């Protein structure tokens, strides 16, 4: 009875949403029609978290699908599990954004948020006790970035004391498949900074690296990429829907991992992923999961934690397991890697343990890392944005649609302030206090 | 015959399964992700009949 | 068939219907 | 291991010894033994 | 007619209470339905309905439904009252501020109504046993406000705490030092006795003694239930010496701010070693003073014992009790303060400890529990102040507390009181002349 | 200096006063306390006892 | 209880290690699929030394196979016991070394070790009490010598208080199969000396002499040579895995074999070997094992202890035997050969007895000798190195990849200092 409302923005958001809803529909035992055909009684105990009850024992997702182009909604409706969605939750425009942030934020996206927010309020006021909002979008396009951030701003203004979760597909320096990505990526981080409680950075070249080295698939397509992203998305909120020995919901993870309100960018990972040939040579154990989860190959963002300091770490395990092994492994890694963890926080790692594993699996785990090595992503975005903006390339498409030139400079300044804040919290001493205390009061 | 014996069974790793014994596993589904769509088991047959088409 | 509005639509078959 | 200088100039809450001279003698003996 | 009211608060409290009440039902011969298959000895923990139904005197309090629903669904769903299991809507999310000012303040009216309705059935009431953990948001904030309003409602009734102290190395949270400071600050004036346990020492004990290479929270909860049953056996079953709750409330707290005993149980052994060991009174009382058998991860060789309370169960004789206590006193490793020449209290009980099916312990004729007060927890307070201070230098995780009900100066006052508590401990520990 | 400024805004701040809410049933049932009638709000009005 | 991590460098290292894993898989009773099909209870008691448990009752070796050419990896995987290795344990480069120590040590070996060390640390932190690392390699190649010694140096820096055993195939003057091999042989001795606990010197001409004369085979292939090397290699660690009346593990042998930190080169030998036609005519007893152990025809090096002095001698016996006969034979050899042993160390011998014999055999023995006669190998390599370097043979291959010319001079100086130390400890008086 802590409901989570799902929002999907853009083509990337809609495809990730379709795969994620297929994954948890199979997890809770729901056929594409909507009914329930399962084997355990613990599956319908907590199903109101994601599913609205319909007539005749049907279940529909509590998700809205929002787009500026009519072409994606056809493929989503006629996809694998397209029957389960309500037809009134598909909100689409008719003229596309054209990979433009100005069209998504001012010109075309401003006329669509008035129709989206009616459905959002309709499905947010019918809940019993709202846990919060979840968003799936990409910072490289026009529908996902601009109008997604506009929806974020309006939703945060309307519902202040709820939780806001974003899964943002940040751009890549190598797998950049759009010329005008740096403008859309630089103008969106400022709207992401002060209007989100948790943000998870997912990067396409990191997903491709996982599918090439760890999994060794022959053709790693977008179905596999969104399959991995859905694997990330399920294990964060499994503690709301399934019982366990130690529970940790979204607020419990955010409280422990966010020390300051401007530091809410996380890198995610999943644990038991193994190639087809190396399956029979490997045993599923808790030390194995903890050993392989902290691998730098496993990260779903293109940031190497060896270039920074782990500010905070969280791990959510799933399966029948002993607490002693979990606690001893997360003490052991902290005592071994002495320099990769910050020094003004003792015991940087948080543990959660759930009982019910994924279907057909014995044991699994999920990693969320708040690290200072995330500043190199913003530095690369800022350097490409500066390189383009010095010579004023592609600027008429943004300026002739209601934007003055000072917004780009303020976005650069805010990104530079964020990277300076991360650098100062990295290179900070712990055995010292100064310049704001009460001058050693009393005697 | 002690409650919670399976956590400390010495032969627990002997009485286990690799969870991907073969391609035709009933338990391997989309949520437990030992099976992936991009594994082209039809890759060489598709390549051969493409060559025949050309 | 699905993406076209309710006005400006001929007789067409909606998906899954 | 480490504490602020902010929280060093704070005293005790109990007063168990009869006289301050006896307390100081006991503390001196304990410090010389430790 | 002697009775105690159990208040299990938090997930740790509920999961300890499950094992505790299974143990009590097996001790008194109560079915999971709640009916017996002239003895009134169950009245300490159960209330007899006129049709033969037995309802426990326990209140399960939580702010999340995921662990109360297991109780409402599982084997003992017919035993507990539906009204005695109280469940919020949103958990405290590891915030003392949420557990004390925003979320915890709402349901205390209902909790105190249940407490009053269970305490008005008592012909003679001994006290309240509060099961909780310092780390969690509920077990910190709601326990603090529960004891504040409980001291308001009832004047000077005894409050015993069974509390999970934070472990020195392992933990399952980050904001545990904040919760521990703000918990001990309030319970220091609003608690009567507070028995410390922590998970790391019980992990070591279960790994070395019971031959379990992978312990679990259930394996810990069974041992904790054995400790609480050993405490209440003097009330329930007859013995040579009777120890009531106020007795070891009085006999282990020598000063207004020093009310933190440490628990120990002996013998905790397995079947393959019970086949070989002769478990006599001297052996079981020598196993209690061993620093490797302590249930709190602190070495008593650093500190000095202030008082001890020993509780023997089974085929035990006072002469073999007292000769062994004399041997313990004449040994040189164990040290007592100079202003405590009489350092012990003893209790003798006749019924041996029971055994549960599927349990870890062996069927043993005699056993002993120890509640001891040492100076060697000043190092634990010093380490916990180290962690709190090292976080508090940069004011990390403080906005979550500030923007949810409490000001900043409460942090400074809650640390300045604990520094005075440390100086109190050294003043107590310093010997005369 | 981000560390010093974060400490400064943390120190120079006030706590949000909670809105009074009470819970009725075993399962959580949150209700606002002010307009329910269990708190004497309207006795304190200015026109009490006079025309 | 004490794990050993195995390392395989080069084509020679891969082939020797593959035969070694076949031999000890047959010793511990493991089918080529990987499971356990045995007939005793002591087979599985000490098996964590070399094998990691997997699911389904499977055992996978704790070995890494490192190569700079993918040709050898396919043959190893397609061999008879190739399916037992985990697929991630093969680390192979795409461009070879081409018998070049400079390519192996600076250009191509700089980027391969960043991937090798991940697997090595992954298999080193999974052990409970790691006994140490074992290496098998040859100094006649590029990816075995240069990159191999680079791995030795990096493992030495990462894990200081451990054990480093190596089986080095140093070259031979008559069975020389590479023109530029003196450079590779000389430039690795310094890195072995400064970073190795124990070194065992193996010579292909010595193995050829054994297989020609003692075993009498018509086609002495590298399979038979690797069989001899593996049968030597198993008897050094047999005391760790099998019980006995008197135990001696790798550290135990190292303590009594290394009296000085620059003297850690050993000559090995094996004892029960006999020809097919002479198998029925030979009785297997402890005097036969002891008389065939110490024969100068039997050494696995290009070294003869008649020209040198036996500094210290170790013997590990296998089989159910009597201690009195072992002690009296090891005393009788010391009494009779009074001039072939040094005097400043009394009781020059070390003895270990293991219970379980090798499979298909009744009694066996293994010999490890620290002798001064190993310095003639280094003298020969140094003089051929100087003979090439005076006319500057092949120097453009080594200079154009980033090596100064002073490295050759310091290699000459260090090798000459080592052989001078061996001369000094040969010419040592009883009193002074
Ligand atoms: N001994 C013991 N300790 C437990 C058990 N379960 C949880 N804990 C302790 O409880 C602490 C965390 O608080 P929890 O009890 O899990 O949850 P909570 O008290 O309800 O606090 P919130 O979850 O924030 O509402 C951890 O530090 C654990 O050590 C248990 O079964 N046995
Ligand atoms: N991970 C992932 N990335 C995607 C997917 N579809 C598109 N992308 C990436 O998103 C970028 C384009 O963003 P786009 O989907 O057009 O955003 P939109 O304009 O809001 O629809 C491309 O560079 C793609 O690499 C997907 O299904 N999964
Ligand atoms: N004893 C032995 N020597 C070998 C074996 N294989 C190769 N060699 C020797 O090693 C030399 C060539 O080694 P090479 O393949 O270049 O080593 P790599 O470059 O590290 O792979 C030849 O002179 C062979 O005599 C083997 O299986 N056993
Ligand atoms: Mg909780």
């Amino acid at each position: 009875m802590r409901e989570i409302v799902h929002l999907q923005a853009g083509q990337c958001g809609n495809q990730i949403g379709a795969k994620f809803w297929e994954v948890i529909s199979d997890e809770h035992g729901i056929d594409p029609t909507g009914t329930y055909h399962g084997d355990s009684d613990l599956q319908l105990e907590r199903i109101n978290v994601y599913y609205n009850e319909a007539t005749g024992g049907k279940y529909v997702p509590r998700a809205v699908l929002v787009d500026l182009e009519p072409g994606t909604m056809d493929s989503v409706r006629s996809g694998p599990f397209g029957q389960i969605f309500r037809p009134d939750n598909f909100v689409f425009g008719q003229s596309g954004a054209g990979n433009n942030w100005a069209k998504g934020h001012y010109t075309e996206g401003a006329e669509l948020v008035d129709s989206v927010l009616d459905v959002v309020r309709k499905e947010a006021e019918s809940c019993d006790c709202l846990q919060g909002f979840q968003l799936t979008h990409s910072l490289g396009g026009g529908t996902g970035s601009g109008m997604g951030t506009l929806l974020i701003s309006k939703i945060r203004e309307e519902y202040p004391d709820r939780i806001m979760n974003t899964f943002s597909v940040v751009p890549s320096p190598k797998v950049s498949d759009t010329v005008v990505e740096p403008y859309n990526a630089t103008l969106s981080v400022h709207q992401l900074v002060e209007n989100t409680d948790e943000t998870y950075c997912i990067d396409n070249e990191a997903l491709y690296d996982i599918c090439f080295r760890t999994l060794k698939l022959t053709t790693p397509t977008y179905g596999d990429l969104n399959h991995l992203v859905s694997a990330t998305m399920s294990g964060v909120t499994t503690c709301l829907r399934f019982p366990g020995q130690l529970n940790a919901d979204l607020r419990k993870l955010a409280v422990n991992m966010v020390p300051f309100p401007r530091l809410h960018f996380f890198m995610p990972g999943f644990a038991p992923l193994t190639s087809r040939g190396s399956q029979q040579y490997r045993a599923l154990t808790v030390p194995e999961l903890t050993q392989q989860m902290f691998d730098a190959k496993n990260m779903m963002a293109a940031c190497d934690p060896r270039h920074g300091r782990y500010l905070t770490v969280a791990a959510v395990f799933r399966g029948r397991m002993s607490m002693k092994e979990v606690d001893e492994q997360m003490l052991n890694v902290q005592n071994k890697n002495s320099s990769y963890f910050v020094e003004w926080i003792p015991n940087n790692v948080k543990t959660a343990v759930c009982d019910i594993p994924p279907r057909g699996l014995k044991m699994s785990a999920t990693f969320i890392g708040n690290s200072t090595a995330i500043q190199e992503l913003f530095k690369r975005i800022s350097e490409q944005f500066t390189a383009m903006f010095r010579r004023k390339a592609f600027l008429h498409w943004y300026t002739g649609e209601g934007m003055d030139e000072m917004e780009f400079t303020e976005a650069e300044s805010n990104m530079n302030d964020l990277v300076s804040e991360y650098q100062q919290y990295q290179d900070a001493t712990a055995e010292e206090e100064g310049e704001f205390e009460e001058e050693a009061e009393e005697e | 015959t002690r409650r919670e014996f399976d956590l400390s069974d010495p032969l627990a790793l002997k009485k286990d399964l690799p969870a991907r014994q073969s391609d035709n596993d009933v338990r391997n589904t989309i949520s437990g992700m030992q099976k992936f769509m991009g594994e082209d088991l039809n890759f060489h047959e598709r390549k051969k009949f493409q060559e025949e088409q050309n | 068939s699905f993406s076209t509005p309710v006005p400006l639509s001929l007789g067409k078959l909606l998906p899954y219907e | 291991l480490w504490h602020m200088p902010h929280f060093q100039k704070v005293g005790r809450h109990l007063d168990t010894f009869p006289t301050e001279a006896d307390r100081q003698r006991a503390l001196k003996a304990h410090r010389e033994e430790c | 007619m002697r009775e105690c009211i159990s208040i299990h608060v938090g997930q740790a409290g509920v999961q300890i209470g499950n094992a505790c009440w299974e143990l009590y039902c097996l001790e008194h011969g109560i079915q999971p339905d709640g009916q017996m298959p002239g003895d009134d000895s169950f009245n300490t923990f159960f209330s007899e309905t006129g049709a033969g139904k037995h309802v426990p005197r326990a209140v399960f309090v939580d702010l999340e439904p995921t662990v109360i629903d297991e109780v409402r669904t599982g084997t003992y769903r017919q035993l507990f009252h539906p009204e005695q299991l109280i469940t919020g809507k949103e958990d405290a999310a590891n915030n003392y501020a949420r557990g004390h000012y925003t979320i915890g303040k709402e349901i205390i009216d209902l909790v105190l109504d249940r407490i009053r309705k269970l305490a008005d059935q008592c012909t003679g009431l001994q006290g309240f046993l509060v099961f909780h953990s310092f780390g969690g948001g509920t077990g910190s904030g709601f326990t603090s406000l529960l004891m504040e309003r409980l001291s308001v409602d009832y004047g000077k009734k005894s409050k015993l705490e069974f509390s999970i102290y934070p472990a020195p190395q392992v933990s399952t949270a980050v904001v545990e030092p904040y919760n521990s400071i703000l918990t001990t600050h309030t319970t220091l004036e609003h608690s009567d006795c507070a028995f410390m346990v922590d998970n790391e020492a019980i992990y070591d004990i279960c790994r070395r003694n019971l031959d379990i290479e992978r312990p679990t929270y259930t394996n810990l909860n069974r041992l904790i239930g054995q400790i609480v049953s050993s405490i209440t056996a003097s009330l329930r079953f007859d013995g040579a010496l009777n120890v009531d709750l106020t007795e070891f409330q009085t006999n282990l707290v020598p000063y207004p701010r020093i009310h933190f005993p440490l628990a120990t149980y002996a013998p905790v052994i397995s079947a393959e070693k019970a086949y070989h060991e002769q478990l006599s009174v001297a052996e079981i009382t020598n196993a209690c003073f061993e620093p490797a058998n302590q249930m709190v991860k602190c070495d008593p060789r650093h500190g000095k014992y202030m008082a001890c309370c020993l509780l023997y169960r089974g085929d035990v004789v006072p002469k073999d009790v007292n000769a062994a206590i004399a041997t313990i006193k004449t040994k040189r490793t164990i040290q007592f303060v100079d202003w405590c020449p009489t350092g012990f209290k003893v209790g003798i009980n006749y019924q041996p400890p029971t055994v549960v099916p599927g349990g870890d312990l062996a069927k043993v004729q005699r056993a002993v529990c120890m509640l001891s007060n040492t100076t060697a927890i000043a190092e634990a307070w010093a380490r916990l102040d180290h962690k709190f201070d090292l976080m508090y230098a940069k004011r990390a995780f403080v906005h979550w507390y500030v923007g949810e009900g409490m000001e900043e100066g409460e942090f400074s006052e809650a640390r300045e009181d604990m520094a005075a508590l440390e100086k109190d401990y050294e003043e107590v520990g310093v010997d005369s002349v | 200096n981000f560390i010093n400024t974060n400490a400064a805004d943390i120190i120079m701040g006030v706590a949000k006063k909670p809105k009074p809410i009470y819970v009725d049933k075993r399962t959580g049932d949150k209700h606002d306390l002010e307009p329910s009638g269990l708190v004497p709000k309207y006795i304190n009005k200015k026109d009490y006892g006079v025309t």
